[PDB]
């Protein structure tokens, strides 16, 4: 119980190794696993679990007919234990709501979670099993935040919202919180024209993430976060291997400070470990759906404007559906630089496989490795 | 759209000449074109792609270049039965979008 | 020996439903995106959508997307495509075609089908 | 939290207790069980519990058609309350992986398991619920280690690893771990022949084990190894009393040296616990099939070349089917010497009852007595 500060480096990554992969869909078709979607892990100084906002049934449950729809009375943010399936008799209820985040800071954790109507969304940041501090819609058009872990130096957690419109402008906020309370906010400061859901990572005292350009980007919008000083940079991978999903092919030139072309109103949330040298991006290998999964080293990618891949693995096949990827890191892990985790989400049913009235997921989740392990597909 | 161009639809050559024909791009399309001759009837084949690579079974003579936004055709040898349609596309990002096409004619006879 | 063989014609009436084939002869069907592309008589060629045959994965163009359903017999290596309510406006030729890419949007429709032409008639 | 160290001597052991059975196929026609294989049970300094690959699936669920393979993507290494059955609402996911090893040191658990392609196989060392150190495949065929405990002395904890052909040469190798990271590792060094999935047990401040020669032998290759110098030696036991399954028939004199001939490149894991005199060995009680399970006193069996027996006791019968066994022992529980305990896998399904399109098994698990108590069947 000591506020957790971020003391470390990133460690040279090489290869990834299996963390955690729970079989869901498998387990569900005999036992009361909850439907889910959007999911994500994060840890506590001696646990960590998978995250995901559940549909509030069952997927044998007749209930599961309509979980397509994303934003309900019913959705409840779950946490259950390192790879189990998220079981009604198993998950622990965070709070009510749609859309999420939740960080340890070192003493207890933090979870917001936002409910509402479209036009009266309300979010509650609970503060270690009590509600302390709520949040209004300021701008009256679906108030989101991120669905990944927060990250927290000295009692300050930075987190990232944005209400507003999907197709073009919307006012995104930095929030700064301890222990629960507010302490500031800011609006978008840089040149990343839209941002939305937003993997995050703390590293050497600062914070960095990459978000979702819904409106124009093809490239990812990121939001360098200082959390002592309190202060923002926005701006976009500099880049020909793009990202995000729909894209235009790989050009051979990229753009560091405007949005890429081409592909636009549309996207899905990724992560990156841009450290210099040591970056590896990970992206959908379909151009036009959630299909496949790889993971590229591109040294430099965040300044180097025709960076291209020096080493590759891949961890879904493109013959598989994947969903959204987001990043990790087990900050109490013992160590002299942290180990660089992630997930997939591996989405199930609708809309690509129409068969069934559901959708439901996975998910399987990777560390980094110094050695060079053999790759194979989960 | 993204607007795939190909001025006029006809050209002419005295059948041994070398000809060529240009296609213009709404965006820079980093260099993603191929082109497609139409048989007088029916059949599409393709010759290019990626704007300077030929298929499996071409004519030596056929030539692609360009850059950006203008992407030119070459046929040097015009030996006359590749007399036809020609026409570009991209493939940057889907839509994938053609152009108009470009009748030849032959003049000697 | 890449065959799209597809019929030279379907006659129709107005409004009704017809139903297309492309059979995809002498390649690896499970592994390739197949493509439906529109020539109209007097205008330049409109590509329809996608079927990527050994996924499942389908995508379409902007107007299109309310015509032209894609469908596929794997077992018989048929790609196929419904288009219903078809009028004067919609006589035209159809075509499948593949990419180089065995999966990817990309290297261009490399070996092309017949051309199958659709006049709608009373 | 003291790293244990190998302080007693092993009991007389003059009979057998019942130690724990769990009825997890009878309970699994009607709970929410998980489909395994492969189990072993270990204890930690104040519990101890039953542990078994997974084939991520229940019995009656319609994914347990196809267990009868034995390394996928979906397997996992789980743990479970001691006599529980696996049930999926209560089996533990260690890591992911189909095959492993666990001990506790005395401080906290170590715990390794393989994924893999056949060509591109890994193993990652998780130390007390984080992954500490990955090693990767030196001969590219599949790479497998005991499935069973290993044993830990003071920090140090010996643990046995095969990379190689199954039907003649391989390169096993001794691998020492101290708190996740690695100390050294050894080439197999003696006149076994081929040695893999090694049933180990730590007694007075060295460790011993009993292996399997696939290639060759019908007598079971032998691992002394000794944990503060890090140090190995092997040979065969020097028995008539074979042992293996598949095997010939008894033989009068026996082969010390080198493997004992006629059944070749097959074979089943089992254990011994060779103390001098005081030696008791297990087999199958069928020349060809894994059918039956006994326990004989085969007084110095290693050292004695026609060595028969004089004491017996019968765990299973020959119309019951069996499968692995293996050695564990309590080295926390109150004493001036360890209680030699060992545990019998019931298999159950294919290949043996074809009318089942699934494979999974039971537990059963013995400690011995000083008593001369009655013997029943299970
Ligand atoms: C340590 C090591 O060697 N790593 C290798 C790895 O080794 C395996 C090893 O094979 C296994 N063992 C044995 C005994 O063989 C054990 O595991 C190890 C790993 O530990 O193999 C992988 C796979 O081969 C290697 O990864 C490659 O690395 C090179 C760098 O030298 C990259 O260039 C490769 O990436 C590109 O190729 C991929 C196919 O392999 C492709 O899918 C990927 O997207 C990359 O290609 C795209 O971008 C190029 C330009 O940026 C472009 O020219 C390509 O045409 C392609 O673009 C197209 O496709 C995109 C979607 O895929 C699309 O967006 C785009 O628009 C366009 O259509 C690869 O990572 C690893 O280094
Ligand atoms: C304390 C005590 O008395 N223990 C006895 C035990 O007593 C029971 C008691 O009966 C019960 N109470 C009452 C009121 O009766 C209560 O429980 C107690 C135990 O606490 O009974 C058992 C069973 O009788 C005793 O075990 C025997 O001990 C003798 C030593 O004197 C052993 O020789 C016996 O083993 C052999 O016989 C078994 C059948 O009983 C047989 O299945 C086993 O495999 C042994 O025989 C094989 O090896 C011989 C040479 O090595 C060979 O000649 C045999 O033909 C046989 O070989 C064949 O079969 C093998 C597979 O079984 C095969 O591999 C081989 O190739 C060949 O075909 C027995 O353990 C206990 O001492
Ligand atoms: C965390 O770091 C700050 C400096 O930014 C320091 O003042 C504070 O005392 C440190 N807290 C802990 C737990 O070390
Ligand atoms: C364990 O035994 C070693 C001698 O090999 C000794 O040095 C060490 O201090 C002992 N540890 C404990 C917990 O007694």
């Amino acid at each position: 119980r000591e506020f957790n500060n971020l003391t470390k480096g990133l460690c040279t990554i090489n290869s990834w190794h299996i963390y955690g992969k729970d079989n869901a869909v498998r387990i569900g078709e005999d036992s009361d696993v909850l439907v889910t979607r959007e999911p994500y892990v994060s840890c506590d100084p001696d646990e960590c679990r998978f995250y995901a906002l559940s549909q509030g049934t069952t997927i044998r449950g007749k209930h599961s007919n309509g979980t397509i729809h994303d934003r309900s009375q019913y959705r409840d943010l779950i946490s259950w234990p390192l790879s189990s399936p998220p079981t009604v008799y198993n998950s622990r209820v965070e709070c009510i709501g749609w859309s999420s985040t939740s960080c340890h800071d070192g003493r207890a954790r933090m979870s917001i979670c936002i409910s509402g109507p479209n036009n009266n969304a309300s979010a509650v940041i609970w503060y270690n099993r009590r509600p302390v501090t709520e949040i209004n819609t300021w701008a009256r058009n679906i108030l989101r935040t991120q669905e990944s872990e927060c990250v927290c130096q000295n009692g300050v957690c930075p987190v990232v919202f944005t209400d507003g419109s999907a197709t073009g402008p919307a006012e995104t906020r930095i929030y700064y919180f301890k222990e629960g309370k507010i302490l500031k906010w800011e609006p978008l400061t840089g040149t990343a024209k839209h941002i939305e859901e937003c993997s995050c990572y703390g590293e050497q005292a600062g914070v960095t993430c990459t978000c979702r350009d819904n409106w124009q980007g093809s490239n990812r919008p990121v939001i360098q976060i200082d959390p002592v000083a309190m202060t923002h940079t926005s701006q976009y991978i500099c880049s020909p291997v793009l990202t995000d999903n729909p894209r235009p092919n790989d050009p051979t030139v990229g753009k560091c400070n405007d949005p890429y072309p081409g592909n636009n109103n549309n996207g899905v949330k990724g992560f990156s470990y841009l450290d210099g040298g040591n970056t590896w991006l990970g992206r959908t290998i379909s151009i036009a759906s959630r299909s496949g999964y790889e993971m590229l080293k591109v040294p430099n990618a965040l300044t180097d404007d025709k960076s291209r891949p020096t080493q590759g693995q891949t961890i879904v096949l493109n013959t598989d559906w994947s969903g959204y990827s987001g990043s990790f890191m087990d900050y109490w892990a013992e160590g002299e630089c942290y180990r660089a985790c992630f997930y997939v989400e591996l989405i199930r049913g609708r809309p690509k496989e129409d068969k069934v009235w559901w959708t439901s997921n996975s998910i399987v989740s990777m560390c980094s490795s110094t050695e060079f392990l053999g790759q194979w597909n989960w | 759209d993204i607007q795939m161009t190909q001025t006029t639809s006809s050209l002419s050559a005295s059948l041994g000449d070398r000809v060529t024909i240009s296609c213009r791009a709404s965006q820079d399309i980093s260099n993603y074109l191929n082109w497609y001759q139409q048989n007088p009837d029916g059949t599409v084949k393709l010759l290019i792609y990626y704007t300077s690579n030929l298929h499996s079974e071409v004519p030596s003579r056929f030539s692609g270049s360009g850059s950006g936004t203008d992407y030119s055709l070459t046929i040097s040898n015009l030996e006359q039965e590749d007399i036809a349609t020609y026409f570009c596309q991209q493939d940057f990002t889907l839509p994938f979008t053609f152009g108009g096409g470009t009748k030849l004619e032959i003049r000697r006879a | 020996e890449v065959q799209l063989q597809q019929p030279g014609a379907e006659l129709v009436k107005p409004g009704a439903s017809v139903r297309m084939s492309c059979k995809a002869s002498g390649y690896t069907f499970t592994n390739y995106n197949m493509y439906w592309v529109k020539q109209s008589p007097g205008q330049g060629l409109e590509w329809i959508g996608i079927f990527y045959p050994g996924n499942g994965d389908t995508s379409y163009n902007q107007k299109f997307k309310d015509k032209a359903t894609l469908t596929a017999d794997k077992s018989s290596n048929t790609a196929y495509m419904q288009l219903s309510s078809l009028t004067s406006e919609d006589s035209a030729v159809y075509y499948c075609a593949r990419s180089g890419g065995s999966y990817r949007y990309d290297g261009g429709f490399d070996y092309w089908g017949q051309g199958t032409t659709l006049t709608v008639s009373s």
